């Protein structure tokens, strides 16, 4: 169904705003069948407190 | 500075004087769970809804919450030979003794 | 420096952006766990017998092997009013959102 | 059946060589009843542990 675990992996493992832009989009793409997860939603909140963060 | 994850460990019930009481086995690999839990939290560490709760909380503001900690999530039993309190050799599947995933709680 | 104890915290979904699909409730306490476990393990903490043999390696040889981990070892669940993702309100039961009880893993 | 939890537990929320010995002691009161627990014997381990630390 959702697919916010996939694109939280691939971003996690990635880095172990470069690509937090493409994550945002990751989770984006799926942004209508994951309304309702409280992992989409804390990722999105996250990503947004990362944009605010490192000034971009 | 890694992520959580499982490293090794190993026990010698020989060397913490078990050995008298215990008759095998007399060591055995038991792992343990060691990193950080940064945000976001992996699909392979599967945590808990309070975990992720508490995971994003403290990437907001560290100085509201503490981060989850990287724990064993799931144990496998071992089996142990040993002389009982009445001196009855009994054959004790023993669980959560071997860290078989680690994860954020 | 106290013990592995269970402390407030409190989450408010409104202050999270996410009261746009969250009906109700829009804020309740969770709480989270924090303190040290040092050897020895209370009986209330109920440990596993991993965590059991971790903290007495770690108070031999705090260089061999890392201290256990105070973690939540029982959740309660919340319900949750929300919009899903066909424009239907939900009431759905989501586990593992207020901890209840905090130990060492 | 055993009473290892009981002693340690006084013994831990009493501290929250002085009375590791009065520890030592409840311990040793239920040596028999508690052959096999792995939490009596990592208590007694720890005990011989602090007492081989603090040398007394």
């Amino acid at each position: 169904q959702c697919r916010i675990q996939k694109c939280t992996t691939d971003f996690v493992s990635l880095t172990s705003c470069k690509a937090l832009r493409a994550y945002a989009g990751c989770t984006q793409r799926t942004s209508k069948a994951c309304r309702g997860n409280l992992v989409y939603h804390s990722a999105v909140l996250g990503i947004s407190d990362l944009m605010s963060q490192r000034n971009c | 500075k890694a992520r959580c994850s499982r490293k090794a460990l190993h026990v010698n019930f020989k060397d913490m004087g078990w050995d008298d009481w215990i008759i095998a086995p007399l060591e055995y690999e038991a792992f343990h769970c060691e990193g950080l839990c940064e945000f976001p939290l992996r699909s392979h560490l599967e945590p808990t809804n309070h975990a992720v709760i508490q995971t994003l909380m403290n990437s907001m503001d560290p100085e509201s919450t503490p981060p989850t900690c990287c724990v064993p999530t799931r144990l496998s039993p071992i089996s142990i030979l040993f002389i009982d309190s009445a001196n009855n050799v009994v054959y004790k599947q023993y669980e959560d003794m071997v860290v078989e995933s680690c994860g954020c709680r």
